[PDB]
C-alpha cells in the first residue's frame, strides 16, 4: 500500500549554513613551525656529540632531546589514541599520560646526568666491548 | 573545539557504527611499499630511542644497579665480537636512518622533492646513507682495535 | 512481500544531476525554491563529465565572429529538421551561458591576450556559410566536460538543494495530464520515495546503450524516456542516432573531433586523406554524420586498415609533442591505455560508434515537455520539462552540431530555471497524491524482483543490442529494418521469461540491470520502427533505398514556379511515436517543423538548401 | 586454454549475523577484456549477478569504479589483469571505508569533507554575472595543472593512514588537493580566508607526510604538493596576487 509515513532529508553538509557562528581563527601554523625549525638546527648537534663528549653535552642533548620527543609523542598519541575507538574519557588520560611522559622522561634524564655516567658516556662505555 | 565539518565527521561515525557496518581491510591487505615503510620505520626508530631513554633513565633510577656494573654484568659473559658489534650497529642504525630520513620528511613539509622519482632517490639515498654512516661507526673503531692488536716497529 | 514508503513534498524535483541538471538545480535554488535532485549516482559520475571538444560560443577571442553565423551552422547541421526558434535560442544565449561558466570560475584554457581559449570543430564555418573554418569551441584543453561538471557541482552546493543520490528514478507521478512528483527507489536502504511537487524535470541523458558499441557510459539507459512513455507521452526523432566518426577500435572510448580541428587527420590502408573526396571543402572538419559515412564506405569497399581491414587510422604524429600534449592532454592518455599507441609516434585505430541521441521528449523554446494532435496543435503537458540529451527541443534535427550539447544543457536548463522563477504562483500550493497512486510502479519492481523467468537479466539485453547494431546501422536498407523491427517485437515480448537472482532490496544490482533494460526496450523498439518507417535520408539517418532527401519543394533547382508537395507527400516532419507499455505496440503521429524564429527583426530564418560540405 | 582466478571481498548486509569474506572466480582469460573491470562485468553476467560495485565511464574518468586491486588503490576500468596466471589477483574495497555492501563503500563523509572546503569562486567585488570574462593570463592558469584533473576518485584518501585513523577530523589528500585548488586561483579573493579553515591541528597539519597519496593517484596527480604549499601557506611563505586585468579587455 501507500499508506506509508512521511521522513526527512537525507543527512547532508551544508557549507555556508554552517559558516554562521564559526569563525576561531586558532592557528597551529606557527607552533608547527617552530617543531620544524627546531629539529633543523638541532641536525649540526647530533654529529657535534660523536665528535665532541664531555659534560655539557649530556645535558642540552637531554635537553634538546625532551622538547622534541615531548612535541613528537603528543603528535603520536593524537594519531594512535583517538575517542571513536577509546570512548572519550580514556581518549583524554592518554592525553595527559603524554606529559607524563615528558616528564617521567627528563626527570629521569637529568638523574642519569647527575648519578651516573652520562650519555655521551654510557655510549663510549658500549662501543668499547 | 573542532571546525563545523569535524562535527559533521562524528556523527556520520556515529551514525555508521549505529548500523553496524564494517570497515574495509587496511593493514592487512595493503602493498608493501617504500612510502609507508620508511615513515613506519621513522616513527617505530623515533619511539626506540625514546623507549630507551625511559627505561634508561628511570630503570636506573628506580634501580640499586648502576650502568658501570650493567656494562660488564655483560661483558663477563663470553660474548662473541660479531654479536656484540651488530648490536651496536643496531643501535646506531635507528639513530642514523631517524635523522637523515628526519630532513627528508622536512623537505616534504615544504613541498620539496615529493614526486615519486625524487620520492624513490631519497628513500634509497637515505636508507643507504644511514646502513653506510652507521656501519662505519661500528666497523672502524672495531679496525683501529686490530690494527693496534699489532704495531710493526 | 512488502515495502517501506516515503513521503516528500517539494516545489520541484529534478530528475538526473547532469550537466543539465545542476544548470537547473542551481537557477533554483539561487531564487529560492525548495529544489530537490533526484539522481542514481553522485553527480560528477554522470556521461557529462566524459565531454571532451568543448562548448559552442562566439566570443572570438581568436578572430571576430558573430553569434550569427553560429546559428547559420546549427539550422545547416540540422539538415533542416530542428525547429529554428530553439535553434535561435541557443545561439544569442551562449556567449552568456559560457561566459557565466567562466565567471563561477571554470579554469578554461586561455589565449595569450587574457581572454578563452577557442578551437576549431566539425561543421562550422564564417560569413554564413563562406568564410574559413570557425574557431567557436571553447575548452579546457581536453577535459572540457569534466572541468565543466564539477563546477556545476561546486556551485551546486552554494545555493542549498536537497541531494538525494544513488536513488533510481521508477516513474512520473501522473493525475490525468498532470505532474506532481516521482516515484523513486533508494539503494542505500530499499525504502521506496514519493515526491509531492509542485514542478518536475526530467533531464536523464541518452540511451546510447541500446547499441553493442557506444562511446557512452554503463549507465546511460535513457530511463527519462521511459518514463515519458510509460507517463503516456509521445516520443519523438528516436530514429537520429548520431554516430561518432572517431570512436576507438577495440572498446569504444571516443577520442574527441578536437584532434582533427586542431590539425590530425583520417588515412585508409592506400594512405591517403579521402577526405577531400568526400568534402572538398571542409575536409576532416564536415558534420559528423557525413564523416561517418566516408569511413564506413572507405572499409566496404576494402580500403580498411589493420589486419582485418576493418576500421581506419586517426593521424596525429606529424603535429609538434607541444601542442599534443598541451592542446590535447588527455586523449593521448587514452590513446596509451586501451590502444596501446603513442600519438607522437604511430595513429590510432578508429571506427564510427553510436555517439548521442538528437531525439528524447519533445519540448518548446521554453523547454516544456508537450503533447501533440492534428486536431489543436500542441497541448503543454503541465508541471512537466525536460533538457539535455533526453530532452528533444530539436535544436538538432537530423544531426547534431558538435559541441552543441553542453552547450543545450547548459542553455535550457538555464532556461528550466528562468521559465519556472516566470510563471511559478508564489500563491497556490503543493500538489496532493491521489490515494493509492504510485503502486503501479512498485508493482513492477516486484514481480521484476522475484522473477523466475528462464532468460537471464544479462543475456537478453546483449541480443538485443547485437541486433540493434546490425539493424539500426549507419546505413540501412528496407528489408533489414523489417526483419529487425521482427526480431526486435520478439525480444519485447521475451521480458515475461526473465530470471533474476539477487533478491535483496539494499544495493541490488542485478536489479537496476533489469529495470534498466525494460527501460532500453521500450526505447529500442521505438528507435527501430521510427527508423523503419522513414524514407529519406537525413542526417544521422541514412537508407540504401531512399538516398534523396525528401523536402516540401526540391531545393536543388531554383523555387520559382515549383508545385508544394503536399505534407503527407514529404518527409520534413518530426517522428512521433507512442506505445503503450502493457502491449509494447507503437504507433506513429507526425509533427510539422517550426521554421520561424522568435524575434524576425532581430534575426532573419534561413530557407531549406542542398548540404555541401 | 588460461584460466585466471580473482579473490573478492564480499558482505551481505542484509543477511542475519552478516559476515564478510573472500569469494573466489575463475575467469577465461580467452573470453575476456585487458582490464579488470571487464572481467567483474564477466562475472555478474556469467557466473553471480549478486556481485555488486561501482561502474560508469569505462573510459577510465567518471571516479566510481574505484577499489584496492593486488594491494594497490586504483580504478578498476584501467587496471590491467596480472597475465600470468600462476597468482591469483584479490580485490577489495577502498581501505577503511565503511562498506554498504561487497565492493560498495560509503562515500557520503568523503563527499561532506569536499563540499565544506568551499568548491566554488568567490570575489570580494561582487560581479554581473553574464558580462564579460576575468582576466586570468597562461603563466596563472597553468598554476591550476594537476589541479582540476581530479576525478574525486578517492584513492588516495583511502590509502592515507592518517586518514584512516583520523579520516573525522581530518580532511584527506583528495580534499585538501582541492582546496589548494581554489586558494591559489589567480580569480580567487577568499584566499586568506580559505586558509583560515584549516589553521587548526587536525585539518591540514596531520599530515605526516607518508607519501602513499602520490604514489597511488591513478591520474599522475600530486596531493602531498599540494599539501606541502598549503603547510606554508599555513605559516611563511605567501599567496601571490594577480596583475592587473590589462586595458582593452
Ligand atoms: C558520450 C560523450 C558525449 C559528449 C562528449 C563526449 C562523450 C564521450 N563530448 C561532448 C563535447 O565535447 N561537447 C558537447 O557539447 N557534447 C559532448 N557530448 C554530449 C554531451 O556531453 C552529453 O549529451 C551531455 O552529458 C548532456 O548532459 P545530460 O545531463 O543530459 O546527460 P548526463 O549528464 O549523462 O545525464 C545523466 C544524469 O541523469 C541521471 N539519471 C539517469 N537515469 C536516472 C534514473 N534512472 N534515475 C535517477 N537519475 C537518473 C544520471 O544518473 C545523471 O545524474
Ligand atoms: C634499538 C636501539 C635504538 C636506540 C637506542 C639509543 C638511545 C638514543 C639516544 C640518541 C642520542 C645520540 C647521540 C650519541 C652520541 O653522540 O654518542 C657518541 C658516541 C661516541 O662513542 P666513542 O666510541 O667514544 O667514539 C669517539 C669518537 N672519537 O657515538 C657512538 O659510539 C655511536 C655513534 C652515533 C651515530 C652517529 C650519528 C650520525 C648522524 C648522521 C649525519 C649527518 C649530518 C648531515
Ligand atoms: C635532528 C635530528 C632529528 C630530526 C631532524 C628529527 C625529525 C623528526 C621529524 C620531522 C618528526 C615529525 C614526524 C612527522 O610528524 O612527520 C620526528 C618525529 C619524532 N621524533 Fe625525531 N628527529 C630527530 C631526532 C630524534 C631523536 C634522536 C629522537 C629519539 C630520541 C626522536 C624522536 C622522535 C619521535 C618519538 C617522533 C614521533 C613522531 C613520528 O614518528 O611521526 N627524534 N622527528
Ligand atoms: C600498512 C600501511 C599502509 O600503514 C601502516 C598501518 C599502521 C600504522 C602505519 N603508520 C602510521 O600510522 C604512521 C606512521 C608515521 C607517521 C604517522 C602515521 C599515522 F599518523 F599514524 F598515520 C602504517
Ligand atoms: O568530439 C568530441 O569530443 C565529441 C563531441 C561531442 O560529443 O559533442
Ligand atoms: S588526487 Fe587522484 S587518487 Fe585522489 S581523488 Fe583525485 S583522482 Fe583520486
Ligand atoms: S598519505 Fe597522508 S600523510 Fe599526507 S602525504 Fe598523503 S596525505
Ligand atoms: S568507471 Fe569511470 S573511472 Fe572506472
Amino acid at each position: 500500500t501507500s499508506a506509508a509515513v512521511t521522513g526527512a532529508a537525507p543527512p547532508q553538509f551544508d557549507p555556508i549554513a554552517a559558516e554562521k557562528g564559526f569563525k576561531p581563527l586558532h592557528s597551529h601554523g606557527t607552533l608547527f613551525k617552530i617543531e620544524r625549525y627546531f629539529a633543523a638546527a638541532m641536525v649540526p648537534l647530533i654529529p657535534a656529540a660523536y665528535f665532541i663528549h664531555g659534560r655539557e653535552m649530556d645535558l642540552c642533548l637531554a635537553l634538546a632531546l625532551t622538547l622534541h620527543v615531548h612535541w613528537g609523542v603528543w603528535g603520536v598519541v593524537n594519531d594512535y589514541g583517538r575517542p571513536f575507538v577509546l570512548g572519550d574519557t580514556l581518549a583524554a588520560a592518554v592525553r595527559v599520560g603524554a606529559y607524563i611522559f615528558t616528564a617521567c622522561l627528563l626527570a629521569g634524564l637529568l638523574y642519569f646526568n647527575e648519578h651516573d655516567v652520562g650519555l655521551t658516556r654510557a655510549f663510549e662505555m658500549v662501543w668499547e666491548l | 573545539e573542532k571546525t563545523p565539518i569535524q562535527v559533521w565527521g562524528w556523527d556520520y561515525l556515529m551514525r555508521q557504527r549505529a548500523l553496524k557496518r564494517p570497515i574495509a581491510p587496511h593493514l592487512t591487505i595493503y602493498k608493501p611499499q617504500m612510502t609507508w615503510m620508511v615513515s613506519g620505520l621513522h616513527r617505530v626508530t623515533g619511539c626506540a630511542m625514546a623507549g630507551t631513554l625511559l627505561i634508561g633513565g628511570v630503570g636506573f633510577s628506580v634501580l640499586p644497579l648502576d650502568f658501570t656494573t650493567f656494562v660488564e654484568f655483560i661483558r663477563g659473559l663470553g660474548i662473541p665480537w660479531v654479536i656484540l658489534d651488530t648490536f651496536k650497529f643496531i643501535i646506531a642504525f635507528p639513530i642514523a636512518f631517524h635523522t637523515l630520513n628526519g630532513i627528508r620528511f622536512i623537505g616534504f613539509d615544504m613541498a620539496k622533492g615529493t614526486d615519486i622519482p625524487s620520492i624513490y632517490r631519497g628513500a634509497y639515498l637515505v636508507l643507504g646513507l644511514a646502513a653506510l654512516i652507521s656501519l662505519a661507526v661500528v666497523v672502524y673503531p672495531r679496525w683501529e682495535r686490530h690494527k693496534k692488536a699489532t704495531l710493526p716497529t | 512481500a512488502q515495502y517501506k514508503v516515503i513521503d516528500h513534498a517539494y516545489d520541484v524535483v529534478i530528475i538526473g544531476a547532469g550537466g543539465a541538471g545542476l544548470r537547473a538545480a542551481m537557477g533554483l535554488g539561487e531564487a529560492g525554491f525548495k529544489t530537490a535532485v533526484v539522481t542514481k549516482m553522485f553527480p560528477t559520475r554522470s556521461h557529462t563529465t566524459a565531454a571532451q571538444g568543448g562548448i559552442n560560443a562566439a566570443l572570438g577571442s581568436m578572430n571576430p565572429d558573430d553569434w550569427k553565423w553560429h546559428f547559420y551552422d546549427t539550422a545547416k547541421g540540422s539538415d533542416w529538421l530542428g525547429d529554428q526558434n530553439a535553434m535561435h535560442y541557443l545561439t544569442r544565449n551562449a556567449v552568456e551561458a559560457v561566459t557565466e561558466l567562466e565567471n563561477f570560475g571554470m579554469p578554461f584554457s586561455r589565449t595569450p591576450e587574457g581572454k578563452i581559449y577557442q578551437r576549431s570543430f566539425g561543421g562550422q564555418s564564417n560569413n554564413y556559410g563562406k568564410g574559413g573554418v570557425a574557431k567557436r569551441t571553447c575548452c579546457v584543453a581536453d577535459r572540457t566536460g569534466h572541468s565543466m561538471l564539477h563546477t556545476l557541482y561546486g556551485n551546486s552546493l552554494r545555493c542549498h538543494c536537497t541531494f538525494f543520490i544513488e536513488y533510481f528514478a521508477l516513474d512520473l507521478l501522473m493525475d490525468k495530464g498532470r505532474c506532481v512528483g516521482v516515484i523513486a527507489l533508494c539503494l542505500e536502504d530499499g525504502t521506496i520515495h514519493r515526491f509531492r511537487s509542485k514542478r518536475t524535470i526530467v533531464a536523464t541523458g541518452g540511451y546510447g546503450r541500446a547499441y553493442f558499441s557506444c562511446t557512452t557510459a554503463h549507465m546511460n539507459t535513457g530511463d527519462g524516456t521511459a518514463l515519458a512513455t510509460r507517463a503516456g507521452i509521445a516520443l519523438e526523432d528516436l530514429e537520429f542516432i548520431q554516430f561518432h566518426p572517431t570512436g576507438i577500435y577495440g572498446v569504444g572510448c571516443l577520442i574527441t573531433e578536437g584532434s582533427r580541428g586542431e590539425g590530425g587527420f583520417l588515412v585508409n590502408s592506400e594512405g591517403e586523406r579521402f577526405m577531400e573526396r568526400y568534402a572538398p571543402k571542409a575536409k576532416d572538419l564536415a558534420s559528423r554524420d557525413v564523416v561517418s559515412r566516408a569511413e564506413t564506405i572507405e572499409i566496404m569497399e576494402g580500403r580498411g586498415v589493420g589486419p582485418e581491414k576493418d576500421h581506419i587510422y586517426l593521424q596525429l604524429h606529424h603535429l609538434p609533442a607541444e601542442q599534443l600534449h598541451q592542446r590535447l592532454p588527455g586523449i593521448s592518455e587514452t590513446a596509451k591505455i586501451f590502444a596501446g599507441v603513442d600519438v607522437t609516434k604511430e595513429p590510432i585505430p578508429v571506427i564510427p560508434t553510436v555517439h548521442y541521441n538528437m531525439g528524447g521528449i519533445p519540448t518548446n523554446y521554453k523547454a516544456q515537455v508537450i503533447k501533440y494532435t492534428k486536431e489543436g496543435g500542441d497541448k503543454i503537458v503541465p508541471g512537466l520539462y525536460a533538457c539535455g540529451e533526453c530532452a528533444c527541443h530539436s535544436v538538432h534535427g537530423a544531426n547534431r552540431l558538435g559541441a552543441n550539447s553542453l552547450l543545450d544543457a547548459v542553455v535550457f536548463g538555464r532556461a528550466c530555471s528562468i521559465n519556472i522563477k516566470e510563471e511559478l504562483k508564489p500563491d497556490e500550493k503543493i500538489p496532493e497524491l491521489p490515494e493509492g497512486a504510485g503502486e503501479e510502479s512498485i508493482a513492477n519492481l516486484d514481480a521484476v524482483r522475484y522473477a523466475n523467468g528462464d532468460v537471464p537479466t544479462a543475456e537478453l539485453r546483449l541480443t538485443m543490442q547485437k541486433t540493434m547494431q546490425k539493424h539500426a546501422g549507419v546505413f540501412r536498407r528496407g528489408d533489414i529494418l523489417a526483419e529487425g523491427v521482427k526480431k526486435m517485437m520478439d525480444l519485447s515480448k521475451e521480458l515475461k521469461r526473465l530470471k533474476t537472482t539477487d533478491r535483496s532490496l539494499i544495493w541490488n544490482s542485478d536489479l537496476t540491470e533489469s529495470l534498466e533494460l525494460q527501460n532500453l526496450m521500450l526505447n529500442a523498439t521505438q528507435t527501430i520502427v521510427a527508423a523503419e518507417n522513414r524514407k529519406e535520408s537525413r542526417g544521422a539517418h541514412a537508407r540504401d533505398d531512399f538516398p534523396k532527401r525528401e523536402d516540401e519543394y526540391d531545393y536543388s533547382k531554383p523555387i520559382e514556379g515549383q508545385t508544394k508537395r503536399p505534407f503527407e507527400k514529404h518527409w520534413r516532419k518530426h517522428t512521433l511515436t507512442k506505445q503503450d507499455p502493457r502491449t509494447g505496440h507503437i504507433t506513429l503521429d507526425y509533427r510539422p517543423v517550426i521554421d520561424k524564429t522568435l524575434d524576425p527583426a532581430e534575426v532573419d530564418w534561413i530557407p531549406p538548401i542542398i548540404r555541401s560540405y | 586454454k588460461r584460466i585466471k582466478t580473482f579473490e573478492i571481498y564480499r558482505f551481505n548486509p542484509e543477511e542475519p549475523g552478516a559476515k564478510p569474506k573472500l569469494q573466489k572466480f575463475d575467469v577465461d582469460l580467452d573470453k575476456c577484456g585487458t582490464m579488470v573491470l571487464d572481467a567483474l562485468i564477466k562475472i555478474k553476467n556469467e557466473v553471480d549477478p549478486t556481485l555488486t560495485f561501482r561502474r560508469s565511464c569505462r573510459e577510465g574518468i567518471c571516479g566510481s569504479c574505484a577499489m584496492n586491486i593486488a594491494g594497490e588503490n586504483t580504478l578498476a576500468c584501467i587496471c590491467n589483469i596480472d597475465q600470468n596466471t600462476s597468482k591469483t589477483t584479490k580485490i577489495y574495497p577502498l581501505p577503511h571505508m565503511f562498506v554498504i555492501k561487497d565492493l560498495v563503500p560509503d562515500m557520503n563523509l568523503f563527499y561532506a569533507q569536499y563540499a565544506s572546503i568551499q568548491p566554488w569562486l568567490q570575489k570580494k567585488t561582487k560581479i554581473n554575472l553574464g558580462e564579460k570574462q576575468q582576466y586570468q593570463s597562461i603563466k596563472e592558469q597553468e598554476k591550476l595543472d594537476g589541479l582540476y584533473e581530479c576525478i574525486l576518485c578517492a584513492c588516495c584518501s583511502a590509502s592515507c593512514p592518517s586518514y584512516w585513523w583520523n579520516a573525522d577530523k581530518y580532511l584527506g589528500p583528495a580534499v585538501l588537493m582541492q582546496a589548494y585548488r581554489w586558494i591559489i586561483d589567480s580569480r580567487d579573493d577568499s584566499a586568506a580566508e580559505r586558509l583560515a579553515r584549516m589553521q587548526d591541528g587536525f585539518s591540514a597539519f596531520k599530515c605526516h607526510t607518508i607519501m602513499n597519496c602520490t604514489k597511488t593517484c591513478p591520474k599522475h596527480l600530486n596531493p602531498a604538493r599540494a599539501i606541502g604549499e598549503i603547510k606554508m601557506l599555513l605559516t611563511k611563505m605567501k599567496t601571490k596576487p594577480a596583475p592587473l586585468p590589462t586595458p582593452a579587455n
